[PDB]
RNA sequence: GUAUCUAGGACUACCAUGGUUGCAACGGGUAACGGGGAAUCAGGGUUCGAUUCCGGAGAGGGAGCCUGAGAAACGGCUACCACAUCUAAGGAAGGCAGCAGGCGCGUAAAUUACCCACUCCCAGCUCGGGGAGGUAGUGACGAAAAAUAACAAUACAGGACUCAUAUCCGAGGCCCUGUAAUUGGAAUGAGUACACUUUAAAUCCUUUAACAAGGACCAAUUGGAGGGCAAGUCUGGUGCCAGCAGCCGCGGUAAUUCCAGCUCCAAUAGCGUAUAUUAAAGUUGUUGCGGUUAAAACGUUCGUAGUUGAACUUGUGCUUCAUAC
């Protein structure tokens, strides 16, 4: 079924195949460089941003709930980013202008669950973590 | 508690007019002991009295009364002031040589370079 | 520079975490054998998967290949000396047969309870970290040895801490000096 | 190459284990008076005119005509001539 | 679409936040994890009542 | 022919019309130096490599040159262009992608320390110089080994054994395992700290006096508990709000998902999380996928490259010898 199986038709697979690995979402993510591309993390692991912005939200059906998101600016890229506050109350120690750390879903891209293009977390406000400040173990930097 | 070392792995090396030794000292209750104790035990083992006995290893080994050493022992004085290894009498020292610290010296070179040949004049300088 | 850093992993946690059975095994492995936390339970089982891989990769080449002689009965004759392995387990067809529990045991931490100074598993353990064990002359921090043989009869009371009998207490000499005022 | 320690006195040829490494060898001091040179080449026009050259990088001048390259010589090492070779 | 925010941290200021009262600190590894094995298997011979709770109240 | 250390279109005259290409040339891109190697694996592979070695390359971008066996050198020169510096204003002098350090960039990476004692190199040298290298300091990339308590006993707890009595049910009581801040003396130094050892001289280790254990002390964590996924259909507060949730989903007043507490689980000197990668993924298929309808036959055929390709062509045997049964 197909292959050329023959003895010296040794070159037509690795034609056939790079083909075939074109279309290969993986590879073309890589041979493209598609990260450094489009994608606002140029590859690279986290971003510090700048706050921008809170934004109040509406999650997809059938949840009816405010789900509290936030907008920053890229330091690299000046790039525009909606990225989510995981970890309780949250918004009220982001804090507009305050440097953020943008950190992904673990989703390869894709809009979180049930949450409207929202690919990103936040992982720190002002280099203390968000995470240590709801627990209490850590008291924010005053300004 | 009577100690008794009784020393292993023996070299009559006569190109540095040396029997250069491993110490395996005992004191199996207690543990420890001074380099200037060790000389003299072991001086009076081959005759070549104390200060001659230059002997650097050591190690107080796992959790008592041993320690594995090397001594050298040196057949003149005469030879033992030409071979050295320098600072190695000055411990000792009936030989005591000349802290720098070294970088105030650096200095003064890079300073004497600058001015025609002279060498004299910025030494005074310094 | 050199060239330093050669680091292997020893330092496998399992490949599914949460399997109810698995779980209380390592926490029975850990009750009969007081080991602190399941990742030095984790030491032992990883060291198993690179003996038992070790052991399979030389069992499929045919004896009396140079390669599998050389390498197989050397690897027997280490276990051996480890306590792991009884003379007719000494063929590597037997070696894949293997336990965890075999290697455990060789630790002191299970063998100051056989030779009655401990009586239980759990009191051999706590001497032996802080730093109360004798091999032969040697005072020995470390719990995890996994004691080759001919040492196990040269365990015993550290010897100039006070059993064997220098220093006392210090609580003796605390109590002492409470009636001394 | 032999190395003589004189005071006291070991007499060496570095020679070769097995394992591919150097030995110290104590060889015996009429052993160590001379030493074998495999002949890399030879070659004819410097003087008086056939040139002999060993391994070990000597040149022995005027060499009997029947040694070939690749042979072995006998030197006498205190004067630098061939005193021997196999074929 | 724009709901708002005002609402926010409302919860976290209107729970009490219950005492952190304590309760016995629990032992050192080596300690402590063969305390949880009386726990888990020996005490714990489990009477054959169709299986019981860590965390059975009630 | 010229150049050169050398072949040489390297260069130049003349003279030919060649050279390379669907076996993907020419061009463009590359977080593209190459390899030795690393990661991840059932294997097969896929991915990685900027970096501890080897070779080559460069030293702001470029060009040119002297010396010298050797440099088209930059911690040499000369020049330009870009940068940077001082100046008594005429001028002159510079290359941290060397070591530290600073600024900036960023997700991201240490001390303006000490030493040639080790390792070795260079030099005219036994001796000097050496941020080559070693040394300390910083360092949860990462790997490696575990201090943080243990035993009777007391207070009650379980399970056998016995006396029993034999749904029930009580008394004696053991190797134990414990829930108790009850007790009691013991153990061993991590830490601390003479001394010694270490070291060039210090440091820590390896040694060891003097010291240190009723945790409230020598005082452990980080996520989770509806399911995936291991563990609360718990208690207060909240009530589709706040917020939770990698996913499915929870929350519209028994909330077993929230926020706490309590209880506990899982991994604990580590764990969470992000990003890239690999397993899973058979979702890349050489090994080893699918194509009627699930995502899949080009409208169809000719047809060249490509690719593939039937049978027949030293070969069967016979005999004997040795050699397993």
């Amino acid at each position: 079924m197909g292959k050329p199986r023959g003895l010296r038709t040794a070159r037509k697979h690795v034609n056939h195949r790079r083909d075939q690995r074109w279309a290969d979402k993986d590879y073309k993510k890589a041979h493209l460089g598609t990260r450094w591309k489009a994608n606002p993390f140029g590859g690279a692991s986290h971003a510090k941003g700048i706050v921008l912005e809170k934004v109040g939200v509406e999650a997809k059906q059938p949840n009816s709930a405010i789900r509290k998101c936030v907008r920053v600016q890229l330091i690299k890229n000046g790039k525009k980013i909606t990225a989510f506050v995981p970890r309780d109350g949250s918004l009220n120690y982001i804090e507009e202008n305050d440097e953020v750390l943008v950190a992904g879903f673990g989703r390869k891209g894709h809009a979180v669950g049930d949450i409207p293009g929202v690919r990103f977390k936040v992982v720190k406000v002002a280099n203390v973590s968000l995470l240590a400040l709801y627990k209490e173990k850590k008291e924010r930097p005053r300004s | 508690t009577t100690a008794t070392i009784r020393t292993r792995k023996f070299m009559t090396n006569r190109l540095l007019a040396r029997k250069q030794m491993v110490c395996d000292v005992l004191h199996p209750g207690l543990s420890s002991v001074n380099k200037t104790e060790i000389r003299e035990k072991l001086a009076a083992m081959y005759k070549v009295t104390p200060d001659v006995v230059f002997a650097f290893g050591f190690r107080t080994n796992f959790g008592g009364g041993r320690s594995t050493g090397f001594a050298l022992i040196y057949d003149t004085l005469d030879f033992a002031k030409k071979f050295e290894p320098k600072y190695r009498l000055a411990r000792h020292g009936l030989f005591e040589q000349k802290k720098q610290t070294r970088k105030q010296r650096k200095e003064r070179r890079n300073r004497m370079k600058k001015v025609r040949g002279t060498a004299k004049a910025k030494i005074g300088t310094g | 520079g050199r060239i330093p850093s050669v680091f292997s992993k020893t330092y496998v946690t399992p490949r599914r975490p949460y399997e109810k059975a698995r779980l209380d095994q390592e926490l029975k492995i850990i009750g009969e054998y007081g080991l602190r936390n399941k990742r030095e339970v984790w030491r032992v089982k990883y060291a198993l998967a690179k003996i038992r891989k070790a052991a399979r990769e030389l069992l499929t080449l045919d004896e009396k290949d140079e390669k599998r002689l050389f390498q197989g009965n050397a690897l027997l004759r280490r276990l051996v000396r480890i306590g792991v392995l009884d003379e007719s387990r000494m063929k590597l067809d037997y070696v894949l047969g293997l336990k965890i529990e075999d290697f455990l045991e060789r630790r002191l931490q299970t063998q100051v309870f056989k030779l009655g100074l401990a009586k239980s598993i759990h009191h051999a353990r706590v001497l032996i970290r802080q730093r109360h064990i004798r091999v032969r002359k040697q005072v020995v921090n470390i719990p995890s040895f996994v004691v080759r043989l001919d040492s196990q009869k040269h365990i015993d009371f550290s010897l100039k801490s006070p059993f064997g009998g220098g220093r006392p207490g210090r609580v003796k000499r605390k109590n002492l000096k409470k009636n001394q005022g | 190459d032999v190395i003589t320690l004189e005071k006291t006195g070991e007499f060496f040829r570095l020679v070769y284990d097995v394992k591919g490494r150097f030995v110290i060898h104590r060889i015996s001091a009429e052993e160590a008076k001379y030493k074998l040179c495999k002949v890399k080449k030879t070659q004819l026009g410097a003087k008086g005119v056939p040139f002999l050259v060993t391994h070990d990088g000597r040149t022995i001048r005027y060499p009997d005509p029947l040694i070939h390259a690749n042979d072995s010589v006998q030197v006498d090492i205190a004067s630098g001539k061939i005193t021997d070779y196999i074929k | 679409v724009h709901g708002s925010l005002a609402r926010a941290g409302k919860v976290k200021g209107q729970t009490p936040k219950v005492e952190k009262q304590e309760k016995k600190k629990k032992k050192t590894g080596r300690a402590k994890r063969r305390i949880q094995y009386n726990r888990r298997f020996v005490n714990f011979v489990q009477g054959f009542g169709r299986r019981r709770g860590p965390n059975a109240n009630s």
